[PDB]
């Protein structure tokens, strides 16, 4: 349970002001003016913004500003832009001025996004595998938007609900969405069907691939 | 427990004239510039800004523009000391100096001019 | 340029002991206090402890006060952090953070995984490209990386050389407590029979590094 409160997520259109505050529970843990906000991209280490509630270090845009009034300090992003979807923290030394706080972070959501159907790609179990005595199928889903899909596994037209694995999908670089689903059946079951299909529904538009032993 | 103090909290300062404020923060003996960040503020206006060993005026808010300087001979004795020369009536209100020399800390100084 | 290198990190059991090192270079390091912040996966940042230039004074969150403890060699640059007593809730990558008015830069951090679980080295299989649909433009190769623990593992393609056109999508944790990924790159259709793919699949914990040559099937 962090020290410094902010907003879970704060959402805006692009070519716009937008602002996240971040407070205190006590003197012990906020002075605004040693605040200090630092930027997270997926899968990065954060980088540091703005330091002393307004100063910027070299490097940092002049979009990024920040302030205080009170027991608040704000960050504030001007002329936002697609690459600015991160997630934000706050930082504040403690009353000692040895130690530190955090406040739990803040996702930035640009708005502007235009959708943007998945890319799938179903590959069947390699020789190699066979052998083993295993089978996975593997179906790959990329560069969709929004970052919602669901996948169905068919079975030669039958539903499998059993042995299938599905991550929740994440971020790409590229602020597009990725996902995979795992198909786990025994060598037997995979030559004893025409086929397998991957099918992947995004905003009411399904995407499907199919794969079979003789393809 | 990295502290700034000051020897004063409070200056009272005639039209016209010039005006020292200090903070002070804790020397160890081998002073190391390239890791002492010094910051003066008055009202959100950004008055000084030692960094890296330099003193950033690119950032300097325009009445303190060439009439605000960080005694720099000072700063190897702990002494943060922002001289203002010409002092206006627009200069008197709350400054405040927020200093990082490892740990960090700030402290408020109330200036009123007659 | 100043550079901050982690290491250290990986599978710790319960109640065990592990100690990270963070290379610091590029800057006066005995003039600067450093931290240590950590990041459970998915969650946010967290403080864990500080450093003095000197090493005389040393500060900790309350978390891991009496078991964690910070240190630095100033003759070698480096950071450590001793830590003892190792709890579930203790699994997060950290960070190593030079402290400048603020943390101004951080190291890339390192995985630490507390957990009763047992390593496991992945078995890495090609995903073969069809060459039963060729003559198109571009053809979809791959490696499938399979059940493996703990986090993380790391893949490249001809040994660094083949950067251009790679996606590594994201672990998928399966019921099992077991991880799987899959690496893959799209290339021209016109490559395939004469280019070489080789994706080169590393899982620190386990000491499993596999090469593995995708070729068409035919
Ligand atoms: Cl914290």
């Amino acid at each position: 349970q962090s020290a410094l409160t902010q907003p879970a997520s704060v959402s805006g259109s692009p070519g716009q002001s937008i602002t996240i505050s971040c407070t205190g529970t006590s003197s012990d843990v906020f002075r605004p003016p040693l605040v200090s906000w630092y930027q997270q991209h997926p899968g990065k280490a954060p980088k540091l913004m703005i330091y002393f509630a307004s100063l910027r270090p070299s490097g940092v845009s002049n979009r990024f500003s920040g302030s205080k009034s009170g027991n608040t300090a704000s960050l504030t992003i001007s002329g936002l832009q697609a690459e600015d979807e991160a997630d934000y923290y706050c930082s504040s030394w403690d009353h000692t001025g040895d130690g530190h706080v955090f406040g739990g972070g803040t996702k930035l959501t640009v708005l502007g996004q235009p959708k943007a159907a998945p890319s799938v790609t179903l590959f069947p179990p390699s020789s190699e595998e066979l052998q083993a005595n295993k089978a996975t199928l593997v179906c790959l889903i990329s560069d969709f938007y929004p970052g919602a899909v669901t996948v169905a596994w068919k079975a030669d037209s039958s539903p499998v609900k059993a042995g299938v694995e599905t991550t929740t999908p994440s971020k790409q670089s590229n602020n597009k969405y990725a996902a995979s689903s795992y198909l786990s059946l025994t060598p037997e079951q995979w030559k004893s069907h025409r086929s397998y299909s991957c099918q992947v529904t995004h905003e009411g538009s399904t995407v499907e691939k199919t794969v079979a032993p003789t393809e | 427990a990295f502290t700034v103090t000051v020897p004063k909290d409070l200056y009272v300062v005639e039209y016209g004239s010039n005006m020292t404020i200090e903070c002070k923060f804790p020397v160890e003996k081998q002073l190391d510039l390239a890791a002492l960040i010094v910051y003066w503020e008055m009202e959100d206006k950004n008055i000084i800004q030692f960094v890296h060993g330099e003193e950033d005026l690119k950032v300097q808010h325009s009445s303190y523009r060439q009439r605000a300087r960080l005694l720099k001979d000072q700063l190897s004795l702990g002494n943060a000391a922002l001289q203002i020369t010409d002092v206006k009536l627009q200069d008197a209100g709350v400054y405040r100096c927020m200093i990082s020399y490892g740990g960090a800390d700030y402290k408020r100084i109330t200036v009123k001019v007659n | 340029e100043v550079q901050l290198l982690e290491s250290g990190g990986g599978l710790v059991q319960p109640g065990g002991s592990l100690r990270l090192s963070c290379a610091a270079s590029g800057f006066t390091f005995s003039s600067y206090a450093m931290s240590w912040v950590r990041q459970a996966p998915g969650k946010g940042l967290e403080w864990v402890s500080a450093i003095s230039g000197s090493g005389g004074s040393t500060y900790y969150a309350d978390s891991v006060k009496g078991r964690f403890t910070i240190s630095r060699d100033n003759s070698k640059n480096t950071l450590y952090l001793q830590m003892n007593s190792l709890r579930a809730e203790d699994t997060a990558v950290y960070y190593c953070a030079k402290s400048y008015g603020a943390f101004d830069y951080w190291g890339q951090g390192t995985l630490v995984t507390v957990s009763s679980a047992s390593t496991k080295g992945p078995s890495v299989f090609p995903l073969a490209p069809s060459s039963k649909s060729t003559s198109g433009g571009t053809a979809a190769l791959g490696c499938l990386v399979k059940d493996y623990f703990p986090e993380p593992v790391t893949v490249s393609w001809n040994s660094g050389a083949l950067t251009s056109g790679v996606h590594t999508f994201p672990a998928v944790l399966q019921s099992s407590g077991l991880y799987s990924l899959s690496s893959v790159v799209t290339v021209p259709s016109s490559s395939l029979g004469t280019q070489t793919y080789i994706c080169n699949v590393n899982h620190k914990p386990s000491n499993t590094k596999v090469d593995k040559r995708v070729e068409p099937k035919s």
